[PDB]
């Protein structure tokens, strides 16, 4: 019922995502059916494209200046994955307003 | 669904439970919103009314 | 949302290579019928005798 | 037709929509020859990405 | 009542090994398929016979 | 599709009928040959690589030889006709919801135990003519079936108006009551659909279903509202996707059996079956028996597939040739 | 430049510059992995062994 | 409830064999009214013809 992401409203009161029923585990699978996938040893990277000053790290002098301008940048990347083995062990009946 | 019905739900959950679940395994927990809990209450009420 | 997701477990891999798991199903079968012919190879219609 | 049937089998029960199953192979107790055989199956797999 | 079974096999299947490009699976009495580690074809025909 | 072999089969495609072993130029070209004594028969087939010849058929060890018209091989698609039970009520009663259950018996697995249920429902109204009921229910059934949350096409939905009575009006998840303008709808038709076919990995298979109805209280008693009547099919899947997989298989009896298990280290095999074309089939069974103590038989099958125009022309000439060349009497189909 | 064997399918491939996954997949150096713990038994209530 | 062997389906859902009401062991007999018949030593005969 978060009113931030759920922006469509139901006429009979509230957020149309509350009028949404989900059985996520139809039985016991003895094995996780939904899990967040992650990669080993190759997760988030971080770097700085800066010149003479770096507020992030607090560095005052740069031996290897990326550019002349007095600016600092910060880049991050991440790889994601998520698996659902069998959606047949998941029941969900949804309002049509949230469809197309 | 345009109009939520508990008739359709009990049919689907039973048929499913029959073909796939033991009588000791047919508990279904539904995760939903407060407005859905009210829709559920309203329909269970309309049901026992019958 | 963090709680929704943190309700699920997580599993590690070694790379970003597509992975695939095996899916074993059911065995018991039941064969349909195409037609039936009499002793003389003539096919039996539904408006026919034993 | 086994089972002692004498009147036969109606035309219905021998139509496109009709499904069969294997019961057994009954044999003599005098000078019995061979009958029957067995059957096999195979599974499938599934995929995902990043 | 008397019952009989038969099954034919070729000699080449002796000490034969299977290249597990897809899992090799047995059929159970329940009706469920079960993955098997075995690589011998004789393992599986032996199971289906009994 | 893996199949049953008595102990072996072989398949040769009769893409063209040639009178001589010399006129074999293009692949598929085939000629049946047998001595004047009519003691042995064989087929010379123009293979893509080169020229091959079938095993030799002793015309006295032939067990059965028969053709097939490709109409006995087209799996017919069973279509129900749903209607309102005129004994419960010929028209929809206002305050009752008419739910319809579609039970699927082989959904993903092979068994009948692996079953799957979709639905379709409409809550009736006052002055809801039966045509309007079939309409609203057809949309409900189509929308829940043909949506973007189905890994397979389970079912196809059609309507029929009393005027035509034969033309089936399509109803998909992209149809609206604004398009269904007729007022004389008599029934809801429900077929089964042909699933995806891959040459030698996914065989031809279907999902068989049954329209099951739920009860409605009419006066004071629970009663089913519908009649799931089975009518004659009008749509069939042709033989193409079936012969091609049979060919794919029967070419391991005289060729490469791996067919990919070493991907770049594979022996590529060329096939002569065009899925989308319809093939009649000729099938000859026979055996080989030894001399003195080797009287144990060795039964053998030889299959021939020729494309089928409406007139069974390709296989009726092929049969005429084999009959005049072997003295057999195979029935022109 | 040519074929030595009779059933030789591979030829010598060559490229110069920036190398991509497409490059490594086109010379058979990319493969989907097999998740072996991951597995899916199709859910059904098996009325066998009953 | 076995759907494989039981092929006829009821208008009200399921196999028509589930709608079958059977009372076994009416009353009380001093001995079993139904038993399985076996023979003393062993009527299980296996042989290879190779
Ligand atoms: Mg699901």
């Amino acid at each position: 019922d978060d009113p931030v992401r759920n922006k469509i409203l139901h006429p009979m009161g509230g957020v149309a995502f509350s009028y949404r029923y989900d059985i996520w585990y139809i039985g016991t699978m003895d094995q996780p059916n939904i899990f967040k996938c992650k990669i080993k040893g190759d997760n988030e990277y971080r770097g700085y494209q800066w010149g003479i000053r770096n507020p992030f790290t607090g560095q005052k002098g740069n031996p290897y200046m990326s550019f002349d301008e007095d600016s600092a940048v910060i880049h991050r990347m991440a790889t994601l994955g998520v698996c659902v083995l069998d959606p047949t062990r998941t029941m969900s009946l949804i309002p049509a307003i949230l469809q197309g | 669904y345009n109009t939520f019905s508990l008739k359709l739900l009990e049919d689907a959950l039973y048929e499913l439970s029959a073909s796939k679940l033991a009588m000791d395994d047919r508990l279904f927990v539904i995760k939903t919103g407060e407005r859905g809990a009210i829709q559920f209450h309203k329909e269970v009420l309309k049901t026992v009314s019958g | 949302l963090d709680t929704f997701l943190n309700s699920f477990p997580t599993r590690e891999f070694e790379d970003d290579n597509e992975y695939y798991w095996d899916v074993i199903g059911s065995s018991r079968r039941n064969i349909p019928l195409v037609e039936a012919r009499d002793e003389n190879g003539v096919v039996v219609a539904a408006n026919a005798a034993n | 037709l086994m089972g002692g049937n004498t009147q036969g089998v109606p035309a219905e029960r021998l139509q496109q929509g009709e499904r069969f199953s294997i019961e057994f192979a009954p044999v003599e107790k005098e000078l019995s020859r061979k009958v029957g055989d067995v059957r096999f199956t195979s599974p499938v797999s599934m995929r995902n990405e990043w | 009542t008397t019952i009989r079974i038969q099954h034919k096999v070729a000699g080449n299947k002796l000490n034969k090994k299977l290249a597990m490009g897809i899992p090799m699976v047995r059929n159970l009495e329940s009706g469920k398929q079960v993955k098997d580690t075995a690589n011998m074809w004789m393992h599986y025909v032996d199971w289906e016979v009994e | 599709m893996v199949i049953s072999i008595n102990q072996v089969r072989q398949l040769y495609v009769a893409k063209a009928l040639k009178a001589n072993t010399a006129a074999l130029t293009t692949a598929g070209d085939i000629v049946p040959k047998a001595d004047t004594a009519k003691t042995t028969l064989y087929f010379q087939s123009m293979s893509p690589a080169g020229i091959v010849a079938s095993d030799k058929i002793n015309l006295k060890h032939v067990l059965y030889a028969k053709a097939t018209p490709s109409e006995a091989l087209a799996h017919k698609l069973v279509r129900y006709s749903v209607t309102l039970d005129a004994d419960v009520s010929a028209t929809p009663v206002a305050g009752q919801n008419y739910i319809l259950r579609l039970a699927f018996r082989q959904y993903i697995g092979l068994s009948e135990e692996d079953q799957y249920f979709k639905y379709g429902e409409v809550i009736a109204r006052s002055g809801m003519t039966a045509s309007d009921f079939y309409k609203k229910m057809a949309i409900s059934l189509a929308k829940n079936l043909e949506n973007k949350t189905e890994s397979t096409p389970l079912v196809n939905i059609y309507l029929i108006s009393a005027a035509a009575a034969s033309t089936d009006v399509p109803v998909t998840s992209a149809t609206k009551e604004s398009d269904l303008t007729a007022t004389d709808y008599n029934q809801i038709i429900i077929e089964e659909t042909e699933q995806p076919w891959v040459l030698g990995m996914m065989p031809q298979a279907f999902i068989p279903f049954t329209p099951q109805f739920l009860t409605i209280t009419v006066d004071g008693e629970d009663r089913l509202w519908g009649v799931a009547t089975v009518v004659t099919p009008t749509k069939t899947v042709p033989d193409g996707h079936l012969i091609a997989d049979l060919e794919y298989f029967c070419m391991g009896a005289r060729g490469d059996i791996y067919r990919g298990m070493g991907y770049p280290n594979i022996i590529k095999t060329t096939y002569l079956v065009d899925p989308g074309a319809v093939y009649d089939v000729l099938d000859i069974h026979y055996f080989y028996t030894g001399s003195n103590e080797s009287v144990q038989k060795s039964e053998k099958t030889i299959t021939l597939v020729a494309v089928d125009d409406g007139s069974h022309t390709a296989m009726n000439a092929l049969i005429g040739a084999i009959n005049t060349a072997s003295g057999l009497t195979i029935a022109t189909l | 430049a040519g074929k030595l064997g009779k059933f030789q399918m591979l030829g010598f491939q060559h490229w110069k510059g920036l190398t991509s996954d497409n490059h490594l997949g086109a010379i058979f150096q990319q493969a989907p992995q097999k998740a072996t713990n991951l597995m899916v038994q199709l859910l059904a209530f098996y009325r066998g062994k009953s």
